């Protein structure tokens, strides 16, 4: 009983592990790309 | 699955020296005593006999 | 008697190894989560 | 008929603990290679 427990219940290290490192990577790139979009309409100042 | 929550290898194995150790206690009490029938659990009807 | 009473009484070891050896590394697992989420706002500061 | 019993129902030791050594040091090697392929992908950020 105490293994079926077992199976119902605990979590496998590994999959998380995996899942942490693919979001921390995703929140790095948003960051950077934010910056590059956010400084985008300098440009127009140079128009007048 | 490497879960650290439960370890369900040491259950068997303590479930397991238990039916050695019973072995170990009759074996040890049997050499001592000097005989075979210590209590009326190892046959009912030889010790009335 | 005395059998009885050592059977109320008494205390196993195999069970108390196993318990305190599973209880030391969830220490360590946690301690090392720790840090890892403490260093999760350092992104915030890159963006100004 | 005791002998025969033993020839179809014991276990024999060589060959176990053998396997054991061959089945722990596989395990080992795994988990460090596993470590390798997820630390793959950090070079990727670079290129931004």
């Amino acid at each position: 009983l105490s293994a079926s427990r077992s199976r119902i219940q605990d979590a496998d290290y590994a999959t998380e592990v995996s899942n942490m490192t693919r979001a921390q990577i995703l929140q790095q790139a948003g960051t950077s790309v934010l910056a590059q979009a956010n400084q985008t309409t300098q440009n127009v100042l140079s128009l007048l | 699955a490497q879960v650290i929550n439960t370890n369900s290898l040491s259950l068997m194995t303590q479930n397991n020296l238990n039916t050695s150790q019973s072995a170990l206690n009759t074996a040890i009490q049997r050499l001592s005593s000097g005989l075979r029938i210590n209590s009326a659990k190892d046959d009912a009807a030889g010790q009335a006999i």
